[PDB]
Formats: structure tokens, sequence, C-alpha cells
RNA sequence: CGAUGCCGACGCUCAUCAGACCCCAGAAAAGGUGUUGGUUGAUAUAGACAGCAGGAUGGUGGCCAUGGAAGUCGGAAUCCGCUAAGGAGUGUGUAACAACUCACCUGCCGAAUCAACUAGCCCUGAAAAUGGAUGGCGCUGGAGCGUCGGGCCCAUACCCG
RNA sequence: CCAAGCGUUCAUAGCGACGUCGCUUUUUGAUCCUUCGAUGUCGGCUCUUCCUAUCAUUGUGAAGCAGAAUUCACCAAGCGUUGGAUUGUUCACCCACUAAUAGGGAACGUGAGCUGGGUUUAGACCGUCGUGAGACAGGUUAGUUUUACCCUACUGAUGAU
């Protein structure tokens, strides 16, 4: 899986194909964070295969649909439990992020896990995602935004329009 | 016609890349105060970089090159020459459209100097990063005219300060004049405000 | 991790006057003025209050290295306050097993001449920093008193003397001769 | 002969030191890692041996 | 040198040998209180962790082993009393006295602290002969590394003629 | 690199087993990619240059550094690193002086630069081998060392824009 663009949360339901022994096999569900649905179904078969004697040939996808964020206009803290392979082992991690959508927090996770650990998305298995209350957060980087009277300036504002004009008579100002 | 740039506070490589493209497109460029140019990285590691360059010489006849120019103007000139196809007639013609100076000699001393915000150190370097001065670097690899350039740059600035004070004197009069003739120019001032030329 | 805010305050004695010109602190007190430029640190200096005057140093969005400079500025400024009020007095003792170290002060305490160090014929001359005055301590034998308003100048002046009297090509665990800083005090006790 | 108090004053600067085992640097007594990059800031320090 | 002259996104990294793209044209074990991120385990508002006091003895200099080791050098055992506590002992010293410092404990001040592992980038490990090569210049709010967006560039490939 | 030991004590001042990770291409191999319409095959002499894995000297850190002497380590290749007997020798050994008498590369630098002592044609002797002709990383003696006026480089000399 390539963590291309902002990921989406998918609800994927599958089962074993019915057989004479078990005319109605049980249904299984998974939360899949993927770029599109075609990827979402592929990763489902990769996870259920790891947990059950199942695979695409001997099973079917009963339902694939996007799970929309329930409060996209509200700030939340997310706790993400994941395991990943490094160059020399496998590790479990718990990470926290502040976002508006759960799929956004997961996308932050992939970009962050790539930045801080050189982890490609094919080695990362997100186990669990939960919305966490400000009192239950552990990471100091997230907790410092739990401040009802938060305030801070924007020092040394870098000039981003550096080629319009390309040549100018006046030097830029970084204080605003 | 001629694009005059101020070398103070600019990063060597970034300015050269922009200056190299301008002279390839056919524009005449003058860069002044090449000793004011900056290089990212602490001074010592930039000094080492040039001392390694000084070691490059034809073992059998050092007079045959490379030539290691010690002036900040020539160091910058050779940097721009490194971003041009200077072994073709096109590249050499472009290289002739660039003039490089230490300090600001005439006639550029009495002309407005442009900057290149894409090459400005304040724009391109995080404020915590160390940087080097091309003038100090050049002086410490054999440049002989650091003190004289500074002495003459101190005389120019004293003259520039006098010129500015005269300009401020003339602007104070201008604002006073706009007040004395406020009634005679009111109709023309509404035309400008109507069309944004005066806020 | 970048921390939103990190600040530390310094309390200014009523007899000290602190003024800011950007990141330049000017501490004026009974013993004179000190000026230090902190333009190399991206902090924000403020003066708070009018009766009990304080100096605040703020660092927004700093990393671990940047945060460590907030208290460094505060300590420097306190030393400047300590300098313009109490002064700095560095006492140095001359240690010798056989050959006395004869020290002669010259130029009103701005030049220290050291003779007979481990018996050497060479004469050592150490130039104190501006604003620092050396003198032989009248209270004790083999003791120099360096006084000044700037800790960096005064404590750097003592370092020059201590390194001037360095033993060479010997076992310095045995040849302990030298002039060493023995106490870091203030000119006026209070 | 040096007075015992002045012996301790000189010894504070000449003997009470740690020694980096990898690069021989002179370090303050409470040092836990060397200050030199040449050894990679190693924690293999030892006391400066006392003169007998 | 054709095309990012995008108001590209989030991080990581400072190198007094930085890094920079299949084959491929250079590096290992082992290390770092550089920096970042994680795992586990402790202790702290009954107020923790530094910083600022005392304590080296009561049975006892425990008996063995000693030319001689009293707590202090080895070999198996390694108890109590008074108490805020006190190892029948952490370090100090000879050929023996002699000697002091920690385990401990409370006086103080008032928010996080400590330990061990683990993995990223950087660093040490890292020495060759003509002067020298991420292709070069150069580049550090990146023109480096990881994960990702739009856009654009051009083969004799693909489409229409 | 680990650290069992050594070092009276004490792993790591200085060493370091059992193990293990590397670097170099001044050793020998392994291979047979280039050269058999020919790239002159050892050593010395002469001459310049470069490397550092530093013997000496400058500035330093550590010792089981009292001094003297010495040993370990750092920045470091600027300047030095010699005269001789035996041998073709490289290598070696000794004598003598020295601050020191370090180690190497440049087509195992250098034969249109020399020399030709050795190796490696044709003569000849000895030993072993062969019936013999003959052979021998076995000894011995005698055995032709060609050309620059071309291009470049270099050294100097006129000069040219
Ligand atoms: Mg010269
Ligand atoms: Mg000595
Ligand atoms: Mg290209
Ligand atoms: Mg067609
Ligand atoms: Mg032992
Ligand atoms: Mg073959
Ligand atoms: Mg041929
Ligand atoms: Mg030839
Ligand atoms: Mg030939
Ligand atoms: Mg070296
Ligand atoms: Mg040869
Ligand atoms: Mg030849
Ligand atoms: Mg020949
Ligand atoms: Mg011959
Ligand atoms: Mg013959
Ligand atoms: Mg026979
Ligand atoms: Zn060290």
């Amino acid at each position: 899986m390539k963590a291309s663009g902002t990921l989406r949360e998918y609800k994927v339901v599958g089962r074993c194909l019915p057989t004479p022994k078990c005319r109605t096999p049980p249904l299984y569900r998974m939360r899949i964070f993927a770029p599109n649905h075609v990827v979402a179904k592929s990763r489902f078969w990769y996870f259920v295969s790891q947990l059950k004697k199942m695979k695409k040939s001997s099973g079917e996808i009963v339902y694939c649909g996007q799970v929309f964020e329930k409060s996209p206009l509200r700030v939340k803290n997310f706790g993400i439990w994941l395991r990943y392979d490094s160059r020399s082992g496998t590790h479990n991690m718990y990470r926290e992020y502040r976002d508006l959508t759960t799929a956004g927090a997961v996308t932050q996770c992939y970009r962050d896990m790539g930045a801080r650990h050189r982890a490609r998305a094919h080695s990362i298995q997100i186990m669990k995602v939960e919305e966490i209350a400000a009192s239950k957060c552990r990471r100091p980087a997230v907790k410092q935004f739990h401040d009802s009277k938060i305030k801070f300036p924007l020092p040394h504002r870098v000039l981003r329009r550096q080629h319009k004009p390309r040549f100018t008579t006046k030097r830029p100002n970084t204080f605003f | 016609q001629v694009l005059v740039l101020d070398g103070r506070g600019h990063l060597l490589g970034r300015l050269a890349a922009i200056v190299a493209k301008q002279v390839l497109l056919g524009r005449k460029v003058v860069v002044v105060r090449c000793e004011g140019i900056n290089i990212s990285g602490n001074f010592y590691r930039n000094k080492l970089k040039y001392l390694a360059f000084l070691r490059k010489r034809m073992n059998t006849n050092p007079s045959r090159g490379p030539y290691h120019f010690r002036a900040p103007s020539r160091i910058f000139w050779r940097t721009v020459r490194g971003m041009l196809p200077h072994k073709t007639k096109r590249g050499q013609a472009a290289l002739d459209r660039l003039k490089v100076f230490d300090g600001i000699p005439p006639p550029y001393d009495k002309k407005k100097r442009m900057v290149v915000p894409a090459a400005l150190k304040v724009v391109r370097l995080k404020p915590t990063r160390k940087f080097a001065y091309l003038g100090r670097l050049a002086h410490e690899v054999g440049w002989k005219y650091q003190a004289v350039t500074a002495t003459l740059e101190e005389k120019r600035k004293e003259k520039a300060k006098i010129h500015y004070r005269k300009k401020k004197q003339l602007m104070r009069l201008r604002k006073q004049a706009e007040k004395n003739v406020e009634k005679k120019i009111s109709k023309f001032t509404d035309v400008l405000k109507t069309h944004g030329l005066l806020v | 991790m970048k921390t939103i805010l990190s600040n530390q305050t310094v309390d200014i004695p009523e007899n000290v006057d602190i003024s800011l010109k950007g990141r330049t602190v000017i501490v004026k007190g009974p013993r004179g003025t000190l000026r230090r430029d902190f333009n190399h640190i991206n902090v924000e200096l403020s003066l708070l209050g009018k009766k009990k005057k304080r100096l605040r140093v703020d660092k927004w969005w700093g990393n671990r290295k940047e945060l460590a400079t907030v208290r460094t500025i505060c300590s420097h400024v306190q030393n400047m306050i300590k300098g313009v009020t109490l002064g700095f007095r560095y006492k140095m003792r001359s240690v010798y097993a056989h050959f006395p170290i004869n020290v002669v002060i010259q130029e009103n305490g701005s030049l220290v001449e050291i003779r007979n160090f481990l018996g050497e014929k060479y004469i050592r001359r150490v130039r104190m920093r501006p604003g620092v005055a050396c003198s032989v301590s009248q209270a004790q034998k083999d003791e120099l008193v360096l006084e000044g308003n700037d800790i960096e100048l005064v404590s750097n002046s003592a370092a020059l003397i201590q390194q001037a009297t360095t033993v060479k090509n010997k076992d310095i665990r045995k040849f302990l001769d030298g002039i060493y800083v023995s106490e870091k005090g203030t000119v006026q006790q209070a | 002969i040096i007075e015992p108090s002045l012996r301790q004053l000189a010894q504070k600067y000449n003997c009470d030191k740690m020694i980096c085992r990898k690069c021989y640097a002179r370090l303050h007594p409470r040092a836990v890692n060397c200050r030199k990059k040449k050894c990679g800031h190693t924690n293999n320090l030892r006391p400066k041996k006392k003169v007998k």
C-alpha cells in the first residue's frame, strides 16, 4: 500500500464463501485506511488472511464503503496503536495526533512514521485508532495545545513569494 | 538596461544561479559589494572548502591552472562562470554581460541597487544556522584589499547619508507644498483617489 | 518537539537601572554601566512593572537547544547586575615549592609581571583586560586580587595569569608551582 | 614544601581530573563522557592517576 | 539544461572527512549524556530528583586466617538492641598503627524525576601515494533524508494526418 | 571490538588469551581481461615529485612521568633521514657518525638517461642425470646495448594582440 494523498477510512465486510458444511459463514469487519476502495479491499484480504484461514479466492467482500468523519468541525486527539517493521525488528508503538478527521490523523501517522523512522507504508500495520480525551493523552507535543487561553505569535515570518518580484528595490520584512 | 544588484546579504550560490540565467537571456548584470556576499555553513568549514580548492593545481606546471582568484568579486565571478556553458561562444558572450565589483565604485555608487529576495540570506537561511562572509573568507586566502575597500566604502556611506538627508529635506517640502496648494489640486486629487493612485 | 512558550524572569534591584535597545541590555548601577548584546539569540526581552522592575525573556516555538538559551541570558544579566552593584573580586594564590614567584604590578593594575617562576630567567608579562585592575593583596602573602565589573573580563584575566605560569616537560602532579584562582568573590560584600 | 591548603589548591587544577581512555583528554572530576568528538564522546573515563 | 519562478504538505538532520537516487562504482563490528521517536519498569502532592546537616559504632576489633589487617586483603555464614536512623560495611591507607567516605536518615524547597532497552538522522570507528570530482558549479526556511500532492518537460514508443 | 589474564595490588599506564570485525595493495598467491606485424626483461647510479601507517624536529595529552632517560596517544609530511666493509643483488649483516639514521608509491618511477655486475642466445669447464644427441630456479668463465632533425611537455630566447 502506498499512502498516496489523504487516506480514507473504509468499512469492509467479508466472509468465507458458503459451503455445504457451513451454509452461512460468519461475517468479519475491518477498519481500513487506504487511498481508494480498490486498495481498501486488497488490504482487507491481507489482514484477514493473517488472522483467519481465508483469502480472496475462498471468500468474498460483502460490503465496502467509506466511513465519513462524524464531527469534521471539531478538534480531537487521536491515539493510534500500530506495529511496524524496522530494518532490524518489529515494534509496537502508540502515537497521538491532533486533527479533525480520524483518517487525517492516520495520514499524519504515515507521513510521521516515514519522517521519524524511515518506515514505508508497506511495513506499517495500524492496529487501533481511538479518539482520546485531553486528560488521557500522553504525548507532550499534543498536551501543550490543551490550554483554554492558548496564545502565541508568529515570529520570523519567512517570505514565500520570493519570485514575484524576482528583483526588487526593497529588502523583505520578517516581522508582522 | 543594466540590472544592478547589491551583493550584501545574498547567498553565493543562489545569487549566481539567478545571475547566470539573467545573462544567458541577454540581460546586462552588475553585482556590487561582492565582499558582502554570504555562504551557508560556519566560517571554518567554508575556509576549508577554499583551502582544498587551493590545493588543486597542475602538478607539472602550476602556472597552467586552475587559477585561484582571491578577490570576492572574482570568486563570485568564477561561481557564475560555473553555471554557464562557458566553453561555447554563447556562454562566453553571456559571461561578458556580467560585471562584478568589490565595494561600489562609480558609476554604480550613485544608482539604485536591487536585491534578489530568492537569494537573500534572511529569506533562505534559518536564523540559527551559521554562515560565512565572502569578504572575511577572501581576506584569509590571500585577498589584499579588504582594508582599502572598507576605507573607501566608509567614505561612500558618509556621502550617501548626506544625499539621503537632502532627499528627506525635499520630501518634507513636498508634503508641505501639498498642504499649501491643497485647494488648487483638490480636484486632481479626487481623480487619483477615485482610481486608487492615492489611498 | 517545539514548545509554544518558555520564559524566565530576572528581578532588578531598586538601585540598578536596566534599559533595552532591542536585544542589547544596558545595566547601570552604582559601580558603573555594562552593555551586552544578545543579538545572536532570537528571544524577546521585556521590562515589566514600574515599582518592582523585572526583566522577562521569552522564547516561542523553541527546540531543546533553543530553549537552553533562555536561562543563559538570565544568568548573564544577573551577573551584570551583580557586577554594577557588588563587583567581582577574584583572589589568586601563588604556589611554589622552592622558588618564590615575585609578582610586580604595573600601569595601575593593568600589567602583571611574574619573575622567578620555577627559577626561570624569562620574565612573564600578562596584560589584564580593560576594566580590570590587579593588585597584590595586603592581607596575605602570595595573593593577587583582580577586581572588575564584568565577570567574563575579570575571570578571563585570571585565566591568562594561571596559564602563563604553566610547567612544561615535567610531571605536573609533582611540580605544582603556579598562580591559581583561589576564590571568586565580590568587591563589595552585601 | 607547599602548605597543605595550597597543595590542595594546585591539585584541584592538576590532579583532580578524569582521563578519557580512548583519547587521553583531561576532564573535570565529575565527567561522565568525554567532550571530544575524536573519541565519539565515549563514557570510558578513568581517574587521573595520583603521583606517589 | 527542456521543465516547479507551486506563496506545494508534514517531519528529521549540522557534519573542523555532511548528504544526495537500480545495476554502480566504497565500508563493518562496536560506540555517543548530539537530536528525535518509541518499549518496559520504577517514585512523587503521605510532596519526589539535584542542591544546602549527622552518622565511621553497642554486643564487636563477629570468631576462623594471620609476622599483621580493627568494617575496609581473600574463602563459606553472613544476627540482634536504642532509634530520624546506623552494611556486623560502599570507597581512604602502610611492612602495622593511624585515617575518612558512602548505604541510612530526617531540617530546607514544591513539579515532574529516574533506569534500562530500542530505532531514525548525525557523529567516532575511517590510512596512500599527479591535483579531483553527488557529472560540475554549488546547495543548509534545502538544490539533503523519509512520506506524499498538483503542475510541467521530451524518445525513433502510443494516437490523428 | 569483548575482556580470561599479566602488570606485587589493580582488566584496559602499558599489554592482552579464547573469540570476532575491518582496512591496505609497498608480499606472495589465484585468474588470464589488454598487449605475441614486440610496451626493451633485475639491480645500482642520477633526478623530481607525491603518500602517511611519524624515526627526528615544532605545539600538545597520558604513564607503573621525582629528575634524567623512556613508553603510549593527538594535530602534523614543513624540514631531514648520512659515510662505509661483504654481496649483482632487492633483502641482509656489521662498522661509524647522527636530532634521527621511519616506511612507501609514481608501468614492482627512471636502458633513444647511463652501466651491464646478475638473469636470459651462440664458445668452454665441473658435478648429477641420460646408451646417446643432450638436460639442470646447480656452480664457473668470455660474450655488439641502435635512432630524435617530428609532435607535445619542459627549460631558456625572439616575438604576437
Ligand atoms: Mg601569491
Ligand atoms: Mg622527564
Ligand atoms: Mg539533468
Ligand atoms: Mg498513422
Ligand atoms: Mg591479578
Ligand atoms: Mg575468461
Ligand atoms: Mg604495438
Ligand atoms: Mg617505450
Ligand atoms: Mg617499440
Ligand atoms: Mg596522521
Ligand atoms: Mg620498473
Ligand atoms: Mg624512458
Ligand atoms: Mg638502451
Ligand atoms: Mg654480463
Ligand atoms: Mg652460453
Ligand atoms: Mg654417464
Ligand atoms: Zn575522549
